[PDB]
């Protein structure tokens, strides 16, 4: 998941 | 939470500053509007600024105190309310016009270049319209924006198994700071005690009418993306699955 | 001038309680077990009876009737599901688990995987009880938010018309505070429980968009007949 | 001649 990654990232 | 521990003006404060930048469209001014052109530039907008509303996100005070799975549950949920909420404050000063980019302001009527979408802009030019009649001031517009993040996906936390609603005392606690902030705001700008809790009101009802655009405008967008109109980006078709419909 | 503009809180109040709608039975019949087909009749044959209680109710909403017929029309066309909705949830507030459609017609989250599509919008009822509960939301507080949906969900649609509107929910909101000043919260404790209570109106919005698209579904599939009230209510919100 | 138009005059 995009939002997942984007959100850690 | 030391989020909990700001006062109001501090909450203030740090939303003014997490304030997302306004983004340009790739729109060529010499080249002619089309149904499939009008929802590329859009959706184009759009998935850029959901990277910079992710990075917003992490300094709304409180946000970061959540696990990795509330945040993106929240965003999942609020993402078209969010982007909605500041396109209505973008063209507040633009009546009759919605202002999806400084290089991008379109009229009613160029709604109407794509099918199904003029009724969408004339839900968010309303909106604009009582922005205008409420006199909604900035400080107030970031308050409203944070609620609808941690507000609109609130209650829709069940648990694994039994599905009931789990219980966000955080959440909670964060809301209810930003209620303090946006009534400590009102108090300062010198509305009166009873101005203070119908001003209230008058600026959560509008979060309903946002809900209600989102919705319409989330079956409108995935109309589209059916139909083949437009090539979603990942992002953008991921934060679409995330809703029923 | 008007009538609505010169009520105090507690006869706001007086007058909301007065004006509320029975609580209507099912004609289920509890000796033979659901199909999805009987489940749907009975949702929709309660809905469309309820219906014709709240066009009558909401005449007796203090400034409602004081608006054209077309923007009255509008009005209850936008928020009738939100309505039934949140006078479900209300029904259901003391009943952990279980929907309240009708006394003799309580069903569980199970329940509503009978109809296909059903179950998600249980679920999302089901988590709004639990917050009335959660609140304590109390009868007085219901009776004003059912008031402020009806005047306020399509009011944006519509300009005297619409400043009178903001005048009545205006009162509306005195009126929750009052009650809340009356209950002995503080200041700042009436200014969180209104909030709270106002971003509730935002989650029932979401279920009425949700439910209103599930029960289209619904009558595409053709499972059972719709009355042409239940119709025409429901085709205001296509297109 | 819809059929809320009615109920609500009457
Ligand atoms: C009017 C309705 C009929 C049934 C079919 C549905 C389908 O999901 C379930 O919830 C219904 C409802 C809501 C409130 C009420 O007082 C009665 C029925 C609502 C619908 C969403
Ligand atoms: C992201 C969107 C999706 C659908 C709802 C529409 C078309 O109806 C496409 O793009 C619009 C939009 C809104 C706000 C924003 O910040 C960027 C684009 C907005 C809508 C105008």
């Amino acid at each position: 998941k995009i939002l997942h990654r984007l959100l850690q990232d | 939470s030391l989020a909990l521990s700001l006062t109001a003006d501090q909450m203030v404060s740090a939303l003014l500053d997490a304030e997302p930048p306004i983004l340009y469209s790739e729109y060529d001014p010499t080249r002619p509007f089309s149904e499939a052109s009008m929802m590329g530039l859009l959706t184009n907008l759009a998935d850029r600024e959901l990277v910079h509303m992710i990075n917003w996100a992490k300094r709304v005070p409180g946000f970061v105190d959540l696990t990795l799975h509330d945040q993106v549950h929240l965003l999942e949920c609020a993402w078209l309310e969010i982007l909605m909420i500041g396109l209505v404050w973008r063209s507040m000063e633009h009546p009759g016009k919605l202002l999806f980019a400084p290089n991008l302001l379109l009229d009613r009527n160029q709604g109407k270049c794509v099918e199904g979408m003029v009724e969408i802009f004339d839900m968010l030019l309303a909106t604009s319209s009582r922005f205008r009649m409420m006199n909604l001031q900035g400080e107030e517009f970031v308050c409203l924006k944070s609620i609808i993040l941690l507000n609109s996906g609130v209650y829709t936390f069940l648990s694994s198994t039994l599905k009931s609603l789990e219980e966000k005392d955080h959440i909670h606690r964060v809301l209810d700071k930003i209620t303090d902030t946006l009534i400590h705001l009102m108090a300062k700008a010198g509305l009166t005690l009873q101005q203070q809790h119908q001003r209230l009101a008058q600026l959560l009802l509008i979060l309903s009418h946002i809900r209600h655009m989102s919705n319409k405008g989330m079956e409108h967008l995935y109309s589209m993306k059916c139909k083949n109109v437009v090539p979603l980006s990942d992002l953008l078709l991921e934060m679409l699955d995330a809703h029923r419909l």
